[PDB]
């Protein structure tokens, strides 16, 4: 229940994303698993988001950060003008068709370990604008981890991908070191959201109404 | 610079460093997300919904003008129709990858099947599964609009409802009738 | 021939009417019972203008154009006040008894009455009786039936009599009760009864073919073909 | 006599002088719904025309808008000249308080018209944009280049026979043989502009100042000539932000284009849907009740307060402190709590409609209104007394990138800037919309120096009459429909639409195919968050619009950078970016 993800730019292969994914079993060892576990915990209890915006969605990201909701509160608060330094890409924006090349050199200029999160429509499929001069989604040349619908979507569902996304890193399996070992990324295939909350999300029989405050 | 425009300075610099010590003594203004539930409005605009009638049918006809009043375009159905003669949607899908919540179509629904409802929780992984399917709109209950049928304003006869059973709508007669 | 419409000079054909002259200038006048193919019968009275007889005219009169020729010299006036509050009154007496059913409609967006019902600017309703309903009957595997809607503009049974030939379709019943269809339940066994589901303005006969599996007008993907 | 009468506007003065010095056989008067005079020009004609505009008593020294139409496909244009595309130069007389709007016709082969620039400098944009996506040509222009697209874009997006939808197009495809290309597209190439990459003792440095820079408020550049620290000269690289909402004007009906308004400003929500949609009222010929313009005017006064206060906390993060953004973002949320419960979302509303609201205001907005008033005065008096009366700020913000009103004429800047250059010209109070004359507020002016504090503490003062006009809108709302009673009201009240056959009808037609609206030209145009916000609609008498023209403050103001902040060092500029109050959705579109 596992996928296997190997980088490889120089090799043969031209379109974006640079990379070939699998389907694999866990690998998961009296300590070794246990020491993956920790470094597990520590990065996802420790995540560093990147200063970059597009448009609306970043600045309902940027209200996220602020005091009435507090994300600092997870540990997420940090963000990192530098991509070095960064370890998530939030794409809290429209995917335009001229930036497209800005936000491809930006996602290499990142180090690993790495996470992408596309917020809102715009970054998700392109959104309301089916237009001339805008890429349809940013999951067409970057691998994008957790992905939000809105738009906006507020900055308590920007904190809900981020929890979803500190679950989907304390389960997957990176090399610990870079000198011993498999070099290969593993992420969960994990049980979708819809299926999870769909018991009770049919249940639901009333709501209050719209005249109503 | 000058002496009166330093010491104007000194105190602004002294007076600024006072005013946050007391927003440090003050009162907290943080929503506790996620240990407390965010409060929503009633007419929020979230996660959409189809609904069902009082009687306990869903209360989608198929109408299509959901679909067209979607300046998107997320939003596909088809029109399937029962032995007595009702309509409703052999499937209904949203792409909520793509949807941007504005709430057309809920304005443009004659029946109020369809809803926004106050739910923001959408977070996924994969964008192949925010493509939700009628099993997954369909709720159990009326949603915002609790008592309206729009079956019983049409002139539709289906089942249980007969001609002339509906509001407004008087018996049919017949031209055979014997009455002037 | 030369015609004045809203003070404008027009030259039309004088061996045409009113209705089909302005129609064909692109004037938008509200029409029901007037066909192209089947001629004029003044049942409607949907398409009525304010005519003077001379250019100094202030009262005028409010005739039929598809029943008023399209001589020389006659002024006519399409969006005067009178006209369009008649035109109005049409359009919502058509809507006294017509049922609440244009979602579960196969004419929904393909329909003239919802087009003559927005032209007009009728959308505010005063009348709060009841409205009459109709059984209805089963005319085969081609058309549905659905005698609710209908406006009684005799379109149907003038194509399908004085121009198909056809001999099982009419007029029945009264006052406000009439009927259009057939005596008994049965097939339209008339060669050309498929083309009602176009000359009917309402959705009275629909295509059951297209009804089986339907979609509106705006989602269908059109082609000319042969 | 309504307000959204075809008017002929043969009464202006404007006309007569214009008859007087070029003739009367030398252009045509269109009647037009806009409240503007429309004059068609010869192309040969028009430099002497805009002279004669600018030599007036008293003048036309603004040029508000210009930009292309292609009318190849306007089947409706009794009374104009023929054309294949026209260009449109909307000019404003602040003396008068009037303004024109000049029309050149142009055919598809000579594709060619005289440059504006040396009347109004702020046409080089405007002449860049209209090339780009028109394809017309302007003689004399310095650097006509492509400003929205890059350069490695083939054909002209804004033509009728260009596809709009990126699904007509192939999906993009990153390759590295593209991203090559692009890359190499995107490198700023200073032979291009005459930089002169060089002196004698020194090497000029090149800055990238975005798209990912913490100072720019979007994904725009500044390219900057540096010498040390000092700028020498900046090609402000806009573009990257386009999202062809014009174009999606053309695309969408009368009705679902609202959200795409919503979107142009996104700091400004229903104060971007008011001039959308009071233009299709102009086209529609609906006079909305009073309660309508009371809520209307709520709204944007409350979306006016958020964006003031985001502008304020951006502006004090740029100047080094870095506290009272999280406390003005908590007095967003309250607004966003009271916006949460009248239209059900907190950023884009999308709620205002063609004739009215969608709904009705819920029971109990007044209780969250009157919490928001009571919370506000004493917040702001503390940002005021902690960082707006900061000498360090002053140090940093006081004489920063200021110009005078002569330099904010000629470049078209509104909003804050022009009147803290002491020019009173506030569009709520010159050309009164919305029943903005029912409510007292004053319009506070500069001294004449438009410097960063000047425009920030303007700022703050116009949120200080937006609470007084909160204030007074809470005090007095009326009692009446929430829509208009026009048959174009779009859409119809819900509940007539649930029970009546004829509101089902108009919904049924009107939320499928669209209202349509009758062939005519209309235009408003308000003051927005950030300046002044204008919708241009051309309407072929179809349910789509035939041409959505949308004028932007923030697009003047990023065309008037680098004469204001040429030769200070890259702090000034930093502080100008914050102290300018835009958005980059509101510059490229
Ligand atoms: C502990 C000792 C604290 C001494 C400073 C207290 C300052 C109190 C205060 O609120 O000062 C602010 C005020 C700002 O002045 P202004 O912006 O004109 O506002 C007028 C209304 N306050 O500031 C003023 O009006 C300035 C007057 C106070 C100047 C104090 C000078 C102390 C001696 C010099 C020390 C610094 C020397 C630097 C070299
Ligand atoms: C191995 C030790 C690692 C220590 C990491 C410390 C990270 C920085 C925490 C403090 C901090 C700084 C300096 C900081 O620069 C900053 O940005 C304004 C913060 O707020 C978001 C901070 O909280
Ligand atoms: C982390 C501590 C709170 C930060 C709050 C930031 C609020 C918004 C800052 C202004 C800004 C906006 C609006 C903005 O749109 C933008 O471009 C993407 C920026 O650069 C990153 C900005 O700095
Ligand atoms: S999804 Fe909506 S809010 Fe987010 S960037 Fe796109 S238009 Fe803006
Ligand atoms: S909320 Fe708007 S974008 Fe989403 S499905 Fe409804 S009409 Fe379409
Ligand atoms: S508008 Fe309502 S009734 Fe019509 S198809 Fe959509 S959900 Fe169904
Ligand atoms: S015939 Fe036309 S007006 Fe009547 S219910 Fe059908 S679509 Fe509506
Ligand atoms: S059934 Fe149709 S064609 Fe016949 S009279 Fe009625 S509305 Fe007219
Ligand atoms: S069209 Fe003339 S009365 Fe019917």
């Amino acid at each position: 229940d596992y996928t296997l993800t190997r980088i490889d730019p120089n090799g043969e292969n031209d379109r974006y994303p640079l990379q070939k994914q699998e389907i694999v079993t866990d690998p998961l060892n009296v300590f070794m698993g246990k020491l993956n576990d920790m470094v597990n915990w520590g990065r996802k209890n420790s995540i560093w988001p990147y200063n970059f915006g597009l448009s609306c969605c970043y600045v309902e990201m940027v209200t996220s950060f602020t005091a009435v909701h507090d994300v600092a509160r997870f540990g997420a608060e940090v963000l990192r003008a530098s991509p070095r330094q960064a370890d998530l890409m939030v794409v809290a924006g429209t995917c335009f068709t001229k930036m497209a090349p800005v936000i491809q050199r930006l996602y290499d200029q990142m180090l690993e370990p790495k996470w992408v999160i596309s917020m809102g429509a715009c970054a998700n499929s392109g959104g309301m604008y089916d237009i001339y001069s805008v890429v349809q989604g940013v999951d067409k040349f970057i691998p994008v981890d957790v992905y939000i619908p809105g738009c906006p979507p507020r900055p308590e569902a920007y904190m809900q991908a981020l929890m979803l996304l500190q679950e989907s890193i304390g389960k997957e399996r990176r090399p610990l070191s870079w000198v011993v070992g498999d070099q290969g990324v593993y992420r969960a295939n994990m049980q979708s959201e819809r299926e999870r909350k769909r018991g009770e999300r049919i249940a639901v029989t009333n709501l209050r109404t719209p005249d109503e405050i | 610079m000058t002496l009166k425009e330093l010491l104007v300075g000194f105190g602004t610099q002294v007076r600024s460093i006072w005013m946050i010590g007391l927003h440090a003594f003050a009162k907290r203004e943080t929503r506790m997300y996620p240990e407390e539930p965010v409060y929503l409005p009633p007419r929020y605009r979230g996660r959409i919904v189809l609904t069902r009638d009082p009687d306990g049918e869903e209360r989608c006809v198929a109408c299509n003008l959901c679909a067209v009043a979607c300046p998107v375009g997320c939003i596909s159905l088809q029109k399937a129709e029962t032995k007595d003669g009702r309509w409703y949607p052999e499937f209904f899908r949203i792409n909520f990858s793509r949807c941007i919540f504005c709430g057309l179509c809920e304005e443009a629904c004659p029946t109020t099947a369809i809803q926004l409802t106050p739910d923001f929780e959408m977070g996924e992984y994969k964008r192949q599964d925010l493509v939700y399917e009628k099993e997954d709109l369909l709720i159990s209950g009326p949603g915002k609009y609790p008592e309206y049928n729009f079956y019983r304003m049409a002139g539709m006869a289906i089942d249980g409802k007969d001609k002339g059973e509906a509001e407004n709508e008087a018996k049919p007669i017949d031209v055979k009738s014997l009455l002037p | 021939a030369t015609i004045h419409v809203d003070g404008k000079e027009y030259e039309v054909n004088g061996a045409d009417n009113l209705l089909e002259a302005c129609l064909s200038l692109g004037l938008d006048i509200p029409y029901f019972c007037w066909h192209p193919a089947l001629g004029s019968v003044g049942a409607c009275r949907q398409c009525a203008v304010k005519q003077y007889q001379n250019a100094e005219d202030t009262r005028g009169r409010l005739v039929m154009s598809c029943m008023t020729p399209a001589s020389d010299g006659t002024f006519i006036s399409i969006d005067d006040e009178e006209a369009k509050q008649f035109r109005e009154s049409v359009v919502e007496w058509l809507m006294t008894n017509h049922p609440h059913d244009c979602p579960v409609c196969e004419e929904g967006g393909n329909c003239h009455l919802q087009d003559m019902t927005v032209m007009t600017g009728h959308s505010f309703r005063r009348y709060r009786f009841t409205k009459r309903t109709h059984r209805n009957q089963d005319l085969g595997p081609f058309i549905s039936h659905e005698m609710n809607r209908c406006i009684a503009c005799y379109r149907c049974v003038r194509y399908y009599k004085d121009y198909a030939g056809g001999t099982d379709l009419g007029v029945y019943g009264a006052h406000d009760n009439v009927y259009f269809g057939r005596p008994e339940d049965g097939t339209l066994e008339s060669e050309f009864s498929g083309n009602l589901v176009e000359i009917c303005p309402t959705g009275v006969f629909t295509d059951k073919t297209h009804s089986e599996r339907y979609n509106r007008k705006w989602d269908m993907q059109f082609a000319p073909s042969i | 006599e309504p307000a959204w009468q075809t008017r002929d506007h043969l009464d202006d003065p404007v006309i007569g002088e214009l008859r007087n010095r070029f003739g009367p056989d030398a252009f045509t008067v269109q009647a037009t719904r806009t409240g503007v005079p429309v004059v068609w020009i010869k192309r040969e004609q028009l430099l002497e025309v805009g002279d004669f505009l600018k030599k007036l008593p008293k003048p036309y020294v603004m040029l508000f808008d210009l930009h292309g139409m292609d009318e190849r496909l306007r089947t409706h244009r009794e009374g104009l000249p023929a054309a294949d595309f026209s260009v449109f130069y909307h000019l404003i007389s602040i003396d008068r308080n009037r303004d024109i709007m000049l029309k050149v016709a142009l055919a598809e082969n000579d594709l060619h018209v005289p440059t504006f620039t040396k009347l109004f400098p702020n046409a080089n944009w405007y002449e860049r944009e209209t090339w780009d996506l028109f394809g017309i040509t302007f003689d004399g222009h310095p650097n006509l280049r492509r400003i929205m697209m890059p350069q490695t874009w083939k054909g002209h997006p804004l033509r009728k026979d260009y596809p709009a939808r990126a699904t007509e197009f192939s999906p993009f495809e990153l390759t590295k043989a593209k991203q090559d290309l692009e890359m190499e597209a995107l490198t700023f190439k200073p032979e291009e502009w005459g930089m002169k990459r060089g002196t004698e003792n020194e090497d000029f440095m090149f800055l990238n100042l975005g798209p990912n820079h913490p100072s720019a408020h979007g994904a725009f550049r500044i390219v900057l000539q540096l010498d040390g620290e000092e700028i020498v000269d900046c090609v402000p690289d806009i573009g990257y932000h386009h999202r062809g909402a014009e174009k999606m004007g053309e695309r969408q009906s009368w009705h679902s284009y609202i959200p795409y308004t919503d979107r142009i400003e996104y700091l400004g929500g229903c104060v971007n849907e008011m001039p959308y949609v009071l233009a299709v009222e102009k086209l529609a010929g609906i006079t909305v009740p009073d309660r309508v313009n009371v809520i209307r005017v709520m709204l944007s006064e409350l979306f006016r307060i958020n964006s003031h206060l985001l502008y304020i906390s951006t502006f004090i993060q740029d100047v080094g402190a870095m506290t009272p953004v999280f406390f003005a973002f908590t007095d967003r949320q309250k607004i966003y709590d009271l916006v949460e419960a009248i239209t059900g979302f907190r950023m884009h509303p999308a709620w205002f409609r063609i004739g009215g609201v969608a709904h009705d205001l819920p029971r109990g907005w007044d209780r969250l209104l009157r919490e928001f008033l009571d919370w506000m005065p004493k917040r702001l008096a503390s940002y005021e007394k902690a960082a707006l009366q900061n000498t360090i700020l002053k140090g940093r913000s006081q004489g920063v990138a200021a110009y005078g009103a002569k330099e904010a004429l000629e470049w078209g800047t509104t909003g804050a800037g022009l009147r803290a250059t002491g020019i009173d010209f506030d569009v709520r109070k010159a050309r009164p919309y919305s029943g903005y004359e029912n409510f007292d507020f004053e319009i506070p002016v500069g001294g004449g120096v438009s410097d960063c504090y000047t425009r920030v503490m303007l700022k703050v003062e116009e949120l200080r009459q937006s609470l007084r006009i909160l204030e007074q809108c809470l005090n007095n709302m009326p009692e009446g429909p929430f829509k208009a009673d026009h048959p174009l009201t779009t859409p119809p009240p819900k509940e007539r639409t649930l029970q009546h056959i004829e509101t089902l009808i108009t919904h049924f037609l009107q939320v499928s195919w669209g209202p349509v609206m009758p062939a005519n030209e209309s235009f408003q145009m308000i003051e927005a968050t950030k300046g002044i916000n204008s919708y241009y609609l051309t309407s072929d008498g179809s349910t789509m619009s035939y041409r959505t023209r949308i004028r932007t403050p923030s697009y003047a103001h990023l065309q008037q950078i680098p004469a204001a902040i040429r030769g200070s060092l890259v702090s000034d500029l930093i502080v100008y970016l914050g102290s300018i109050d835009f958005v980059m959705s509101d510059v490229d579109r």
